[PDB]
């Protein structure tokens, strides 16, 4: 279900890399983003979260911390 | 049910979870064989919270032993309490890491991470529900700083839903003998914020001073320094082990204290510390251990809570305890020193009280203080890294084995983000 | 006369209901093993107990509580205690892990496993009942489970059975004293489904009666279980017209629709008035018209507001044990008559009176003297609006920055959510500030 959400959000703002930096699924709940099998959630009104750190973020918050070209 | 694993990285991590296992197994009375030999059912009711009942009435304890380098295992399995480890926990590389991160994440590290996943598979399931890991290690060297650090990734990168708990010995300016030690503490906690729920920032020469200046001893040993972060390690999970008249948990203390999710490096310290002489001249008194925790003095990191601004506390009590008096203490150190509390959070301070105290004390407390204090500490480790890095000393050690240049200013500008992000809130 | 199921939610409620039935079992002279001796009963047989007890297994009783926790310990605590052989274990439900003071976790993530399985134990429950009144729900907003899997469980009894009545026994956040960081996030959460989905919520908060114990009884080191039968004492008193007879019996169902002036302004202060020193309690002759003055002072009040800065849109007094009417309305005159006690003036008569044969009994402790005359009053007054008020500005002070608001939205709840318990607070606040306007 959620994988339509997570492409959407991924590249709505096109990756802009020499090469494109990665959000492929190996099976459900567990995307390579960036090199790095993440745990994503979402429940209602398609809000999608990232298992990170000291809690959760959202998956595009996320990106704007770790992909060099989401920065300019 | 509600079961924690236990892992050691390095020879700190090793002789820090001994001392560990050694406080934990007085604590239930296990005999050194494995046997119980106590007079209460409170122990029996979470014996299996850091045991696995064994044939015969034996348990043994949840816990892997690691690093690339065997000499410690040896101590470790022929020292006091050593034949309760099941010796298929104990896996040990045969060359060591020799203080150096690239051993620890790329080299040596990488050939035993398989071995030891393995482990913790194996010790995953033989649990009802495990809710965290704790990892118990130094941020001197690849060892417990890149291989231990190696390891959290790949833990997280298959149980992403637990908790991740490191007990991490952050360097200090004024104890080293690794000079390498800046390189390893930066690489190491460049990945530290993306991989834990909670890191408690501990440094030795904190616990010097403690020893010095608090328990009257002229000479302290390691043997003395590890059991005052044993003692910690014991308090901040003595809650789901005891019955307690109020409850944390480590899942609890991760909300009640992280308020967003890269501030979690914590700073500990433990109340009833008294000499064994001037004890009998002080009161085993709430108040008094309120106090202590508080102290500038008492903290087992070297910055001091009077430089920063406390985002959250925790204070978890172990005795039979009245919550009035706790609440009041609360209020009264929140009231007077309110300058050091931040001003958009109106409650800085979660409370636990259990009923079962540490053997030989009445009443004594862990306290874990989130603060913008942590960082003036990472800004002297992040000074020390540039001093060097500048000159591109040792560089050749780490480059000739898997990074490059782009890896360390990489470090260097996520660990002076986290300086940042921390000071943001004054 | 007639039954209802009490349903004690989280540490909090579960504590207070090892105290609240301590209390009921030996008010009806029955044994920890759920044995009771046959008395003399003149008449034949004893309805007492059926309020609050099956009668099944000749000559056993058991109670018709639900405990739930999603954690275990304090209900392997009940499993362990004096009272473990009242309970038929099946109605002792557990969780597995905690909600860990989050809501998102015990209301979306957690709670959603639990609920299937009390909402059967409960459907079971009451079709033994052969007329059910209401559920006695015991709880804290401060907590995870208490606050998130409460409010779902309010909703599931609500569609259930909808009509009947729920009663709803609540542990509010002290003004400044506070165990948890994150308790604002947890009470404005719970308070939407506190309106919508409740009848009478009788909050109550530690620190006014931490006060109590110091004022009243004298206890230094007060702990828990002195609060918790504080508690007890006043949901005894609430149901003890359903468990004897009285000279003027006020039944459940008219007792809410005399108090509830709207259908949103539900929220009862509670109070009880004996309440003294068991060396204190020589001194005084305890008559019911200085019981009568002990329910209007500030330091008997159950929640930390003083009614000065408000007034009282209802009161009812729950009077039990050798209060003679006459005497009733003597004191409710001179009540009315005295000044500094504002009723809204639109509510000529401001009164129910309860008046019941049963003293209070006291439970082995010396917490209590053993009193032949005890009222709670229990009043709704826009003087509460000022404890929520002073709450809603500490949700604010940490939701400007969004203090802690990932450990929630991450547990699978939309930040609008925030913004609408808090601007339903805000409507509830008008809602109580614009009844104290006089006619
Ligand atoms: N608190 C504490 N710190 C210790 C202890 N032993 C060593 N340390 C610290 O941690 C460092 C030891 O490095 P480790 O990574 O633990 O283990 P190691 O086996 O020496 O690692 P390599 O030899 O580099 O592979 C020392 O330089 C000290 O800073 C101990 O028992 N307790
Ligand atoms: N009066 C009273 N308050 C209590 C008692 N135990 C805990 N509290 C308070 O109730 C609030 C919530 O605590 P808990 O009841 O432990 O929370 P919980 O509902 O079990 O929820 P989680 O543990 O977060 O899942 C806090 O303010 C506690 O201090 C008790 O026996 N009586
Ligand atoms: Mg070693
Ligand atoms: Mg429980
Ligand atoms: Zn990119």
């Amino acid at each position: 279900l959620l994988d339509d959400a997570v492409k959407r959000i991924s590249e709505d703002p096109p990756c802009k890399c020499p090469t494109k930096f990665c959000v492929e699924r190996l099976s459900q709940g567990r995307y390579r983003v960036g090199e790095k099998i993440l745990f994503i959630r979402m429940l209602h009104n398609k809000h999608v979260m990232v298992r990170v750190g000291g809690g959760w973020e959202t998956f595009a918050g996320y990106l704007l911390k770790h992909d060099p070209c989401r920065m300019l | 049910m509600r079961e924690i694993v236990h892992i050691q990285a390095g020879q700190c991590g090793n002789q820090i979870g001994a001392k560990f296992w050694e406080v934990i197994s007085d604590e239930h009375g296990i005999d050194p064989t494995g046997s119980y030999h106590g007079d209460s059912d409170l122990q029996l009711e979470r014996i299996n919270v850091y045991y696995n009942e064994a044939a015969g009435n034996k348990y043994v304890p949840r816990a892997i032993l690691v690093d690339l380098e065997p000499g410690t295992m040896d101590s470790v399995r022929s020292g006091p309490f050593g034949q309760i480890f099941r010796p298929d926990n104990f896996v040990f590389g045969q060359s060591g890491a020799g203080n150096n991160w690239a051993k620890g994440h790329y080299t040596e590290g990488a050939e035993l991470v398989d071995s030891v996943l393995d482990v913790v598979r194996k010790e995953s399931e033989s649990c009802d529900c495990l809710q965290g890991f704790q990892l118990t290690h130094s941020l001197g060297g690849g060892t417990g700083s890149g291989m231990g650090t190696l390891l959290i990734s790949k833990i997280r990168e298959e149980y992403p839903d637990r908790i991740m708990n490191t007990f991490s010995v952050v360097p200090s300016p004024k104890v080293s003998d690794t000079v390498v030690e800046p390189y390893n503490a930066t690489l190491s906690v460049h990945q530290l914020v993306e991989n834990t729920d909670e890191t408690y920032c501990i440094d030795n020469e904190a616990l010097y001073d403690i020893c010095f200046r608090t328990l009257k001893l002229t000479t302290p040993t390691y043997g003395d320094l590890n059991h005052l972060v044993s003692a910690t390690m014991s308090g901040v999970t003595t809650c789901l082990r005891f019955p307690g008249q109020l409850n944390a948990d480590l899942r609890k203390l991760a909300v009640n204290m992280v308020p967003f999710p890269r501030l979690h490096f914590f700073m500990p310290g433990f109340a009833p510390l008294t000499s064994r002489g001037s004890q009998q001249y002080r009161a085993l008194t709430v108040p008094e251990l309120t106090q202590q925790m508080f102290d500038a003095k008492n903290m087992m990191a070297a910055c001091d809570p009077r430089h920063g601004r406390y985002l959250t506390v925790a204070a978890v009590f172990r005795g039979r305890m009245s919550m009035k008096e706790v609440d009041e203490q609360m209020l009264n150190v929140q009231n007077k020193n309110s300058s050091y509390f931040v001003e958009w959070i109106p409650n800085n301070v979660k409370t636990a009280v259990c009923d079962i105290p540490p053997r030989g004390l009445k009443m004594s407390a862990t306290f874990i203080g989130n603060s913008t204090a942590i960082q003036e500490l990472f800004k002297r480790i992040s000074e020390q890294f540039t001093a060097m890095f500048r000159r591109k000393a040792f560089l050749h050690w780490y480059t000739g084995e898997g990074m490059d240049e782009m890896e360390f200013t990489e470090a260097e500008s996520n660990m002076n983000d986290l300086v940042s992000e921390y000071q943001q809130y004054q | 006369m007639r039954e209802c199921i009490s349903i004690h939610v989280g540490q909090a409620g579960v504590q207070i209901g090892n105290a609240c039935w301590e209390l009921y079992c030996l008010e009806h002279g029955i044994q920890p093993d759920g044995q009771m001796p046959s008395d003399k009963t003149i008449g034949g047989g004893d309805d007492s107990f059926n309020t609050f007890f099956s009668e099944t297994g000749a000559g056993k009783h058991v109670p018709r509580a639900v405990f739930v926790d999603l954690e275990p310990t304090v209900i392997d605590e009940v499993r362990t205690g004096t009272y473990r052989q009242l309970f038929h274990p099946e109605q002792l439900i557990t969780g597995k892990e905690d909600a860990a003071n989050n809501y998102a976790r015990g209301h979306y993530t957690i709670g959603k496993e639990i609920i299937d399985l009390v909402l059967d134990r409960i459907r079971k429950l009451a079709d033994q009942c052969t007329g059910l009144q209401g559920f006695l729900v015991f709880h804290s907003f401060g907590g995870g489970t208490g606050s998130g899997f409460t409010s779902l469980l309010m909703e599931r009894l609500s569609v259930d059975y909808g009509k009947k009545s729920k009663l709803e026994f609540s542990i509010y956040p002290a003004p400044q004293v506070s165990t948890a960081v994150v308790e604002p996030y947890n009470s404005i959460l719970t308070t939407h489904t506190t309106l919508e989905h409740s009848d009478c919520a009788f909050m109550v908060d530690n620190e006014a009666i931490y006060d109590i114990c110091r004022r009243n009884l004298d206890i230094e080191r007060p702990t828990y279980t002195n609060l918790n039968r504080l508690i007890s004492q006043i949901v005894s008193s609430i149901t003890a017209s359903l468990r004897f007879d009285g000279a003027l019996n006020v039944d459940l169902t008219e007792f809410q629709t005399n108090l509830v002036p709207y259908p949103r302004i539900h929220f009862p202060l509670a109070t009880y008035a004996p309440v003294i020193s068991a060396e204190k309690a020589y001194h005084e002759q305890l008559s019911v018209a200085e019981i009568t003055n002990a329910c209007f002072e500030p330091a008997n009040q159950m929640v930390k507001c003083d009614p000065r800065h408000g007034k009282y849109m209802a009161c009812c007094l729950l009077y039990r044990g050798d209060v003679v009417p006459k005497d009733v309305n003597a004191a409710i005159a001179t009540i009315k008559t005295k000044r500094s006690i504002q009723f809204v003036d639109w509510c000529p008569t401001g009164f129910k009176v309860g008046i019941n044969y049963q003293p209070p009994t006291v439970v082995p402790g010396g917490d209590l003297a053993k009193v032949q005359r005890a009222v709670c009053m229990l009043s709704n007054t826009t003087a509460i609006a000022e404890a929520w008020a002073r709450l809603d500005h500490k949700f604010d002070l940490m939701y400007a920055k969004r203090a802690f608001v990932h450990w929630y939205v991450g547990e699978g709840m939309e930040e609008g959510e925030f913004s609408e318990a808090r601007e339903d607070m805000a409507a509830l606040e008008k809602d109580y500030e614009e009844v104290g306007v006089d006619s």
